[PDB]
């Protein structure tokens, strides 16, 4: 469950980083917390 | 840590 447009990709960081393709942006914190 | 530069099309 994540903001419309954002992709969840699991990196070797043991971390899923959030990535929006329509605005070209990446986040470690869920973009719902930072809009 | 370490943010990735974004460009995914």
């Amino acid at each position: 469950f994540l903001p419309k447009g954002w992709e969840v990709r699991h990196a070797p960081n043991g971390r899923p980083f959030f990535i929006d393709h329509n605005t070209k942006t990446t986040t470690w914190e869920d973009p719902r917390l930072k809009i | 840590t370490a943010p990735p530069e974004y460009m995914e099309a």
